């Protein structure tokens, strides 16, 4: 229920010059970190895919993919450029009642191996937020999620609100 | 000259549509009574109306304004055929939102949504949005005609608490939204088994149920005679069965198994057994 306070903005950095046209396409979720308190079921967590595709509009089209409950589940969400670019908002956020906020950043990525993406939304007067780190195979260096714990840490997230999935062959491949 | 009203009032209630416009009665001591006005102050829009009451009243109403329009609204004193300078204000009457949305047909992985469609012949749709109650998610939107008071929300996960909201919309406008919370089913399990039967055990078996991946089964048990003695085992997903030992000889019992995801249950499998 209790949740970590979100950091300020001046703590979440933006990668410079962002290319939306090289971000494209999937990327795995290899880590995520986030606010609220992690129920363990007894189980590790699966790996999950999200793949953004770029628009005419310059809007992505950002589907997550998951193999839960014996089955294929996606997800759909329109992510529309924000002030700057690696930043992003949600399409149409009046149509969601209670939900006020919604914030992508693009932290920093290689656009070829690696990706970290800041997720910040308030519901219902609630604050959440997220780090993904990303990866364009199933796997990432060490040093890569030695950086990714550090940085979440320095968000205000502690050890234990860091999960890395193992990597699975449902859903996310097809 | 003619004191006009004071303490003039506005309120809209959107769930009758009517506006009632009320002030404090003049000081002047003779008069005949009040007119009131309503004028849409969007020139393109809306029509004029005109309200008369008596010399004691101070309240009067105005149904079938258009949810949505800026209306000017202006109280005049009367006496005979003189009228004071007018108190006046400005309101913008809601769009009427749903008073009976409820829940209907709820499964795994459906939900259906029944409502009685609003009478307000400027309201020319409905949004129902989805929304992951846990994490803010948005999960799904749609939009349905004006006459519409039905809609089946599928796709979802089971055990999972969702918003569910259906908001009323006029040509650039809406109303506040309607929103519950409906929890998806977990799905029960079937086909309660008693084998290996002696005096103090018994085996109980069960189905799972399909394409599901449950925390834990929860067996729940107790005599029938004394059914305030209620002893409880939590049992693998994988598992189908459990052995219950130190029971009592010749007695009769009643036996529960139930699905368990994410701390929401199923509604329970219920058996009788004798030993």
């Amino acid at each position: 229920s209790d949740l970590i306070p979100a950091p300020p903005l001046s703590k979440v950095p933006l990668q410079q010059n962002f290319q939306d046209n090289q971000f494209h396409g999937k990327w795995y979720v290899v880590g995520k970190a986030g606010n609220h308190d992690l129920r363990e079921d007894k189980d590790p967590r699966k790996m999950q895919a999200t793949i953004y595709e770029l628009k005419e509009d310059k809007s992505y089209n950002v589907t997550n993919v998951r193999f839960v409950h014996k089955k294929c589940n996606y997800r759909i969400w329109t992510f529309v450029p924000g002030s700057q670019p690696g930043e992003f908002t949600l399409g149409n956020i009046k149509s969601w009642p209670g939900l006020t906020s919604w914030l992508v950043r693009v932290v920093s990525t290689n656009y070829n191996q690696h990706a970290m993406v800041f997720f910040k939304r308030v519901y219902q007067n609630r604050e959440l937020f997220e780090i993904t780190l990303y990866g364009r195979t199933k796997e990432l260096t060490n040093e890569l999620k030695e950086n990714f714990i550090r940085f979440s840490k320095s968000l205000g997230l502690p050890e234990n609100h860091i999960v890395f999935p193992v990597p699975i062959d449902q859903c996310i491949d097809g | 000259p003619l004191s006009p009203p004071t303490n003039l009032h506005l309120e809209a209630n959107p769930d009758t549509g009517v506006l009632t416009v009320s002030w404090e009665r003049s000081t002047t001591p003779d008069i005949t009574g009040y007119r009131i006005t309503t004028t849409p102050t969007n020139g393109q829009q809306g029509n004029s109306l005109e309200e008369v009451v008596h010399a004691d009243q101070s309240s009067c109403t105005f149904d079938n304004l258009s949810p949505g329009l800026e209306y000017n609204v202006s109280v005049y004193t009367v006496k005979d055929d003189k009228e004071s300078v007018p108190i006046s204000d400005t309101i913008i009457p809601e769009v009427p939102q749903l008073t009976d949305l409820s829940f209907v047909d709820i499964t795994d992985s459906s939900i259906g949504l029944r409502w009685t469609p609003l009478n307000s012949s400027t309201i020319i749709g409905y949004r129902i949005t989805v929304v992951a109650a846990g994490e803010g998610i948005p999960i799904f939107e749609d939009f349905v005609d004006s006459s519409v008071g039905y809609y089946t929300v599928t796709g979802l996960e089971p055990g999972i608490d969702y918003d569910i909201s259906v908001i009323t919309l006029i040509n650039g406008g809406e109303s506040a939204p309607t929103t519950l919370t409906q929890q998806t089913a977990v799905p029960p399990p079937t086909d309660l088994r008693f084998t290996n039967i002696g005096p103090d055990t018994m085996r109980v078996t069960w189905a799972p149920p399909p394409s599901i991946d449950l925390t834990n089964f929860l067996v729940r048990y107790s005599p029938v005679k004394n059914e305030e003695d209620v002893a409880e085992l939590s049992i693998s997903p994988s598992d189908n069965a459990v052995v219950l030992t130190n029971l009592l000889p010749g007695t009769e019992y009643v036996v529960s198994v139930s699905s368990v995801y994410e701390q929401h249950e199923s509604t329970p499998l219920r058996g009788r057994q004798k030993t």
